[PDB]
RNA sequence: AGCUUGUAGUCCGUAAGGGAGACAACCCAGCCCGUGGUUAAGGUCCCCAAGUGUCGACUAAGUGUUAAUACUAAAGGGCGUCCCAAGCCCCAGACAGCUGGAAGGUUAGCUUAGAAGCAGCUACCCUUCAAAGAGUGCGUAACAGCUCACCAGUCGAGGUU
RNA sequence: GCAGCUUGCUACCUCGAUGUCGGUUCUUUCCAUCCUGGCCGUGCAGCAGCGGCCAAGGGUGAGGUUGUUCGCCUAUUAAA
């Protein structure tokens, strides 16, 4: 079930692409290794 | 699986030879191993009453004869004990091929089975006609 | 073979064609990229070696590829005039018994340098300059140096 | 008697170390569960966890748990103690958790060294803690 | 221009804020608040309605430290003077909660089908009022306030299963 | 390779005594016996003789606390922190935010119905006003608005490569 | 680049002797994790997968050929 809540607390944050930890949005640097470059967790 | 009421010792050895007592076709079957049994180093796999083993058949009809099947244990002449304080035990240790839920292959059993295998799988229990 | 096993420079030079014998060839092909028939590149860059060593001719091949591939990706094929500097004049050889008669036989070329010594060398435009380095970069890193890069002409316009 | 009472842990025993080398009357050293240990919280617990756990049961390296027991065993290395002059030294140092009966309301003093004002920073421990944490019940 | 490392808060009217010691304490219409606030270097002054806080060397981590503090103090002084309040939202497909306010803890049973209800506890003062699908949490703590939200909200994570499917809990609307 | 084979000097072999944790060949020193004195190498928190010495900075990792050395880890990266220089914008007002604006046309070329800024040619879609776009993204058959780029009012001192 | 768990290279110790390969019994250590515990991503609906991180407390068996280590095969097993 895809409710405006949930999608902004769960699923609207930006993935570190080598450790694979989870950060910020308004972020350009992984904060547990300082990975350049961050993709977008995955929508449907 | 479901518990027993009784204590039952693990009598036959991996590598025994029982005498099938049903209508399927085989006469003796040899034990492989034993479903439901991790072990420890040297020691054989065993089985009771009521266990569900691989088998293979050795004497019997042809089409029947090289086949790994599955079957369980009726009765064993290692004496075990009921719940109110009795020795239970036969003459001769018996086995009946089935599948895996229980239902045996055979719709005809001779002699008596342990009351216990009837509580456990109750197909064998209805196909049999004497338990004691 | 590995990369460390011929890098180190401990023994004398070995380049005379007429006395060894059969030297296996190369694979680089061209030692210049782009526009040659241009000569009006206002900004000339190049990249430098921090240390002595030895460079196999496969590591120059590998890195002309990547320089190549990513100035022409973004500067254009028109855009620039890359030119390779050295060229593999040492022999390579390796023993193949034990160290009963080890001296070895040659199985490939390698071209020394000296340290501060120019290797690339790119010329571009003023609105290429990042480009121009961000190809240089990647090329340095299949070399087996550390390297630096120097702007050399034109360093007050892009500085 | 010498108060324990933030004292840099080193700088406390090398102090007493000299001066019961020097040889006099017996020291005494109360309060000696929150002596400081500086550096990092981290660094600090698994130097000493590494340190608990390090000998062979019949022979091996026997840690202490207790903190006076600790800071004995602390000054107990910065003095010859297989000696004569060393055991001698030893037979005259006693380290109390809390403040025994005996010498309470006694007359105290104190190294100026080893003091916590003397710290550039706040990345320290307290004995007592690292105590606890090594499974002690004082 | 200058480096200067020094920072004012200018309290206002109501709050009896102090240094005795260590511990920063204030009063005012809405309870009371304490915190302590030392570390080397840096030194705070109380006085005429305003608190002033500086350090003494321009190495960044000073400054940074400066910062955090009247952070800290502007924060407190606010929420003595009037509180401070965090919104929560719940969300369910098939399952009704019951969320029910019992002691210092807040009771989720019937959580995607559920058996033995969860446990959320509730830190310091925070009094929270729950009401159809939304919990409001009231208190004069910022950093109570914003743990017990927290708290709310991990109690109540699905974890065995994909975001894209599964949404339920409780979610933060508004920070506090 | 503490490998093998050369060469100049000096050593161990055959070299005490002092210092390096111990150290054949590393540093001071080449040594008849006894007493007094001052120094070399090296050291001066305790073990251990003599500094919890002075001046100016750095490190937060127990990193380090290891002249040489057969005993000590590399490429690569760090908006970790401390310095130098060079450019650029700047209190008549630079950066991060607060704001809205991004209206003329267009619904761009598009056959599938439809990929109408976001499959696929093009070009600044306005003569014009800060803004106005062939235009990124939540949305998006196509869109659409929401609006990207891109400027404008706003704070009020340094910002940035 | 790391390890010294395969094979090489060297000839520093041992030829007035340091008793070889495999299996058996019994004890222990490492982690570079096969299962059991906890997390993150997914081209993860559920079940079950794929990839990575922390973690060495416990478990890791029975048989046919072969002297074999190694390896092939069989039926179980949470994993063998
Ligand atoms: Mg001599
Ligand atoms: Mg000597
Ligand atoms: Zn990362």
């Amino acid at each position: 079930a895809r409710f405006p809540e949930a999608e902004e607390r769960l699923l609207n944050k930006k993935i570190c692409m080598k450790c694979n930890a989870r950060n910020a949005i308004r972020a350009t640097r992984c904060r547990k290794c300082g990975y350049g470059t961050l993709r977008v967790k995955s929508k449907e | 699986m479901k518990g027993m009421r009784s204590n039952i010792p693990r009598a036959l050895n991996a590598g025994a030879q029982i005498a099938c007592v049903d209508n399927t076709g085989a006469k003796v079957v040899e034990i492989i191993s034993v479903k439901k049994y991790r072990g420890v180093k040297n020691r054989m796999p065993c089985a009771g009453i009521g266990d569900m083993c691989v088998v293979s058949v050795k004497k019997g009809t042809p089409e029947m004869r090289k086949q790994v099947l599955l079957a369980v244990v009726v009765r064993q002449k290692q004496e075990f004990r009921r719940p109110d304080g009795l020795h239970v035990s036969f003459e001769d240790n018996a086995m009946v091929i089935t599948d895996e839920e229980g239902i045996p292959k055979g719709t005809d059993i001779k002699g008596p089975v342990a009351r216990e295998v009837a509580e456990r799988f109750p197909k064998i229990g209805t196909t049999a006609s004497i338990i004691v | 073979k590995p990369g460390s096993m011929y890098r180190n420079v401990r023994q004398r030079s070995f380049t005379r064609r007429k006395y060894m014998g059969g030297v296996p060839g190369s694979q680089v092909i061209h030692y210049d990229m782009g526009d040659k028939a241009n000569t009006s590149f206002p900004v000339k860059i190049s990249l430098i070696v921090e240390e002595k060593c030895q460079i196999r001719h496969t590591a120059l091949e590998a890195a002309r590829i990547t320089a190549n591939r990513h100035l022409v990706a973004d500067t254009g094929k028109m855009g620039f005039y890359m030119k390779l500097r050295v060229y593999p004049h040492e022999v390579i050889r390796e023993n193949k018994s034990g160290m009963r008669r080890a001296f070895g036989k040659n199985v490939g070329t390698a071209a020394r340098v000296k340290p501060m010594q120019k290797i690339f060398t790119v010329a571009v435009e003023k609105q290429n300059f990042k480009a121009a380095k961000e190809a240089l970069w990647h090329a340095g890193q299949k070399l087996p140096t550390p390297c630096r890069i120097v702007v050399d002409e034109g360093a007050e316009l892009v500085q | 008697v010498i108060d324990a009472k933030g004292l840099i842990l080193g700088r406390l025993a090398s102090s007493v170390a000299k001066q019961l080398l020097s040889g006099d009357e017996k020291v005494y050293i109360i309060n000696a569960e929150q002596a400081i240990i500086s550096g990092s919280r981290a660094a600090t617990l698994r130097e000493y966890r590494e340190t608990r756990e390090r000998g062979a049961t019949e022979f091996g390296p026997y840690f202490p748990k207790r903190p006076d027991r600790i800071l004995k065993r602390t000054i107990r290395g910065m003095l010859p103690y297989k000696r004569a002059r060393g055991r001698d030294a030893m037979s005259r140092l006693k380290v109390y958790v809390g403040v025994p009966y005996e010498l309470k309301g006694a007359e105290t003093v104190t190294i100026p060294d080893a003091d916590m004002r003397l710290l550039s920073s706040s990345r320290y421990v307290e004995l007592g803690e690292v105590s606890q944490k090594m499974g002690s019940k004082f | 221009m200058v480096k200067e490392i020094a920072r004012t808060i200018e309290i206002p009217e109501g709050v009896s804020v102090s240094l005795a010691q260590d511990v920063f304490t204030a009063t005012g219409p809405k309870g009371t608040v304490e915190r302590k606030l030392w570390y080397p270097g840096i030194m705070i002054d109380v006085k005429d309605g305003e608190v002033v806080v500086d350090a003494e060397y321009a190495r960044k981590e000073q400054k940074a430290m400066v910062g955090t503090f009247a952070s800290h103090i502007r924060n407190l002084v606010k929420g003595v003077n009037e509180g401070f309040e965090c919104k929560m939202s719940i969300v369910y497909a098939h399952f009704p909660m019951q969320v029910k306010v019992d002691g210092k803890t807040l009771i989720i049973g019937n959580f995607l089908g559920e058996k033995k209800p969860r446990f959320a506890k509730i830190i310091g003062e925070t009094k929270v009022k729950v009401s159809g699908n939304d919990v409001t949490i009231t208190g004069i703590n910022k950093e109570d306030v914003g743990q017990t939200a927290a708290n709310i909200e991990q109690k109540t994570k699905i974890k065995r299963f994909d975001p894209r499917i599964f949404q339920d809990g409780i979610y933060i609307v508004q920070k506090a």
